[PDB]
């Protein structure tokens, strides 16, 4: 009868503090576009909102109690409550994306949240049944899973935008696809190495590297196997795996392809730039900040 | 180690108590030239003064160099920025955005430690700036008013040191001669033009600055306004020196670090004088001159795949036969008849899927279930993106307003299932009127989804009907519901259910029931024969009865409800009658 | 350990009984009795919607309210008895 208990779910997924890493990235690309500002903010709370709809379902599926410190809402609100709440707001943002007056912004939405989905099916396949995936399929699941979200905006934003400045969708999107692996990899780097990396048996960067030179390191898929019989490996079992990527070398290599993502992403801001010709140091802000 | 290599008293009444140049002169003129490139037209003299010292020059030239051209960057920018604070709108928020990064940018490339304090100060002052009756509660308001402990933390990173708060509170009254003389001395020079531009100021409440009140306060006018600032300044110099001597006496006696520092912050008094007495940005005759001199100077499956197992079971056949029947009322073309059934299949699969995972239960249709054979997750990713590939083919059956009627009826799907997911989880009994609302908006939702979609893409003529077939749908949906529950006992989950609220609503001291249902609420599901008692007690108190006296009720305003159609719309239908007697 | 069981107490009544949307506290103790055990982030979490919606605040009238009862009630046996009960206070004094 009411409208309480479906809304009570997002309101607390909300309520936890951010970084604003969706928020700020736009703002970037804003003088590069000259939107107005009345359209900005309604662009602005699709990227809070979807990004809140994959929080409460990635939590269902690392069984996490804690998000950040504050605790997680599939423990305060239930599972089957979460999912439900987070399947609206897929349908919630769907009527965002038609206030913005635009016939193939919908066309876009629903292309980009279709890739954005196919890499999460196949996160979930590699942890689930146990299969040490490949160098080149791992980083093609991570520039759709987390370098999807980053897409969805960029496309849709210049869609929006007065139209004047030509196909800079080509180099645009490029810039998307590499800040989304500059993400996903930083965020494996600063696990191991001060955790829940390995609780999920999550397989990141060091642990496709250090599994698939080494071949017949025993020790680690027996370690990578207590992990989904116990629902995660207890503090003295992680200092031997950590101790482990050390001797393979795979935490050295993992900053060796985090150089080359900021090279990357360094060299399509400058390119990107002598185009327009109106340095965006927002966009340097941010680089810097992430370092 | 003070630096006097490149750094070089009664001033009006009061006050009894850099070598880079270009690299700093230039400096700050970078900021004019980038700032009239983003935000606006170059203006009133900055924080340069010719003869008397460009601020750096005399207000701060123990800064460190490399770090000086940057901090007059900063005392430009700090200068321009509240120099205006003293498509093209949006570029002037774009215009503000850049140039407000730029300081960041070069802030942060010289060091962390000392931006983090003169960052988090900077905009406590601004903030700070966003009936005065004595002298001390204007100091309140300008001590922060100044930007002075932004800027002897700007002062701080002029040696780029910091002064930690267990000292900060020591010195705050050690301090507090400058801290205050900042806000009296400030003015003394500055109201001579701040009371010029006061006197334009028209608007103006009361000023807010030491001097002008002076001259009407207590009627001492000018010479003795500024003998009170005398009073103030020559003492509030003479003060700082003697609670510097204080300071020497006290805090101070070989404190090194905070006895240079208030050495530095022993001439940001005199540094402020000397900048105050002759500058162009004071007194802008000088102007010409002093430009003058600056003119010198990876797949598909995985996602589809639980879809097919769930759409490849043994179905009933009941959602899709609706569908069947009102086209003959209808009459639509066949291209868009198999279109919505389709549409119908899928989001029905959506719905089943998530049912099982939500009910824990382990098989469907006599089958394994779904979220048995792919995963509890994988599942969940495939029913939230079945619902994705739904709206594909509602844009695709030409219509603009076709989907906001989709967009509404599951809004409304979706507030009726959460009710229901609240009364089993957080175990509470709801009243026969909540309890009929839920199944009304749960499972006749879906129901007027396929029929407000049918009577609006339909060949026209089959509008002012609409409200018809919405009570049919809305009549139609509670059935299935209170059919299912007696189909259903002839509670694995221990649902709440239609017999359900009859018995725990005619009887308030029916104990035992309440106990063969929290035990199967945390046991985990009733065992086989304590589910035998649970039937026999919603037998002692009706409940069977009362659910064939609702099955009854529902079953004549159905075909009541038929009836109407037909006969205001001639075509007597008979696939419709054939359903109703084959759902008896 | 209250809360360990989500043993009904005063505060978390009147908490309760005051706002009926907040859907929140209901939700809490509820993973109390499907797990077994409130752990520690919970239990902060619990504290805290209490202190915003008073609740402790209402604790302290009561408990000091059942003070004046006790010590208006005491006088009243004093005067009747006509032998000052010191041990009485004693206890009292030591509970406070």
């Amino acid at each position: 009868l009411g409208d309480e208990h479906l809304l009570g779910p997002a309101e607390y997924i909300s309520s936890l503090p951010s970084k604003g890493v969706r928020e700020a990235f736009i703002d970037g690309l804003n003088v590069w576009l000259v939107l107005p500002d009345h359209r900005v903010n309604q662009l602005k709370s699709i990227a809070q909102t979807l990004h809140n709809a994959s929080l409460m379902l990635d939590d269902i599926e690392d069984h996490s109690p804690l998000r950040r410190g504050r605790p997680s809402t599939h423990m305060i609100f239930g599972t089957e409550q979460t999912i439900n709440s987070a399947n609206f707001l897929l349908i919630d943002v769907m009527e965002k994306v038609r206030q913005l007056d635009d016939p193939r912004c919908m066309d876009i939405y629903l292309e980009e949240m279709r890739n954005l989905f196919i890499g999460q099916s196949f996160d979930l396949y590699w942890t689930r049944n146990g299969e040490c995936p490949s160098e080149e399929q791992y980083l093609d699941m991570i520039r759709q899973k987390t370098g999807g979200l980053f897409r969805l905006l960029t496309r849709m934003m210049v869609q929006i935008a007065p139209v004047q400045q030509k196909g800079l969708e080509t180099q645009l999107a490029s810039l998307s696809d590499v800040l989304g692996e500059f993400f996903q990899v930083r965020d494996d780097y600063k696990n191991l190495t001060e955790c829940e990396d390995l609780d999920e048996c999550k397989f990141s960067y060091p642990l496709i590297h250090a599994l698939t030179s080494q071949p017949k390191n025993v020790q680690l898929r027996g370690i990578l196997q207590q992990s989904r019989s116990a629902g995660g490996l207890d503090v003295p079992l992680k200092e031997t795996v950590l101790s482990h990527l050390r001797q393979a070398g795979s935490i050295e290599y993992t900053e060796a392809k985090m150089g080359e993502l900021m090279e990357k992403i360094t060299d399509s801001v400058v390119s990107l730039e002598g185009e327009t010709g109106s340095p965006n140091w927002v966009v340097r802000l941010l680089i810097h900040r992430l370092k | 180690i003070l630096n006097s290599t490149l750094s070089s008293p009664d001033i009006a009444g009061f006050c009894s108590g850099h070598h880079h140049e270009h690299l700093a002169n230039e400096g700050s003129l970078r900021c004019r030239t980038d700032w009239e490139q983003f935000i606006g037209p170059i203006e009133r003299w900055g924080s340069c003064n010719p003869w008397e010292g460009h601020f750096g020059a005399v207000v701060l030239p123990f800064c460190k160099p490399e770090r000086l051209a940057v901090i007059c960057y900063i005392f430009e920018y700090a200068f321009l920025y509240d120099n205006v604070v003293e498509y093209r709108t949006v570029r002037s928020i774009l215009g503000t955005k850049q140039i407000q990064s730029k300081m960041l940018l070069e802030l942060l490339s010289i060091d962390a430690p000392r931006a983090e304090v003169v960052i988090n100060s900077w905009k406590e002052m601004i903030s700070t700036t966003a009936a005065f009756n004595n002298l001390e509660e204007y100091v309140d308001y300008r001590i922060i008013d100044t930007g002075a402990p932004f800027v002897d933390m700007l002062m701080r990173f002029g040696m780029g040191i910091m002064l930690t708060q267990e000292e900060q509170k020591r010195i705050e009254p050690i301090v507090k001669p400058c801290y205050a003389a900042l806000g009296l001395a400030n003015d003394y020079f500055s109201f001579d033009i701040e009371w010029e531009e006061f006197q334009a100021e028209s608007d103006k409440t009361t000023m807010t600055n030491a001097v002008w009140l002076f001259m009407q306060w207590e009627n001492l006018n000018a010479e003795q306004a500024k003998r009170r600032v005398q009073e103030v300044t020559k003492q509030y110099e003479q003060q700082y020196l003697r609670n510097i001597a204080d300071f020497a006496a006290g805090e101070g006696k070989e404190n090194i670090k905070l006895q240079t520092y208030l050495k530095a912050q022993g001439y940001q008094v005199p540094g402020n004088v000397a900048w105050s007495l002759r500058c162009p940005r004071y007194h802008p005759w000088l102007c010409k001159e002093a430009a003058s001199l600056l003119h010198q100077d990876l797949g598909d499956e995985h996602l589809l795949g639980p879809a097919e197992y769930i759409s490849s079971l043994p179905s009933k056949g009941v959602r899709e036969a609706f569908i069947d029947g009102l086209n003959v009322w209808l009459v639509l073309p066949d291209h868009r008849v198999n279109q919505l059934k389709s549409i119908a299949q899928t989001l029905h699969n959506a719905s089943l899927m998530l049912d099982d995972i939500e009910d824990h239960s382990p098989l469907r249709r006599g089958r394994p279930s779904t979220h048995m054979i792919f995963g509890t997750e994988q599942t969940i990713n495939s029913a939230n993106f079945l619902l994705i590939d739904v709206m594909e083919k509602v844009r695709q059956l030409d219509d603009p307003r076709c989907m906001d009627i989709y967009l509404e009826e599951m809004r409304n799907l979706f507030i009726g299932q959460s009710f229901d997911l609240y009364w089993t989880r957080n175990g509470e009994c709801p009243s026969e009127e909540q309890y009929l609302d839920m199944i009304r908006q749960k499972t006749g939702g879906l129901f007027r989804l396929l029929t407000r979609m049918m009577v609006q893409i339909a060949p026209v003529q089959q509008k002012g009907l609409e409200t018809q077939l919405a009570s049919l749908s809305d009549v139609l949906g509670e059935f299935f519901q209170v059919r299912d529950d007696y189909k259903n006992l002839t509670l694995d989950e221990c649902k709440f259910s239609y017999p359900l609220i009859h018995a725990l609503t005619s009887q308030p001291k029916n104990v035992q029931l309440r106990g063969i249902l929290q035990q199967s609420r945390s046991a985990g599901g009733l065992d086989v024969p304590l589910k035998e008692t649970v039937l026999s007690h919603l037998r002692q108190a009706g409940s069977i009865e009362y659910t064939e006296a609702k099955m009854g009720e529902l079953m004549e305003k159905i075909t009541d409800s038929v009836v109407s159609l037909e006969g205001e719309t001639g075509s007597p239908n008979w696939v419709v009658r054939l359903l109703i007697h084959r759902l008896k």
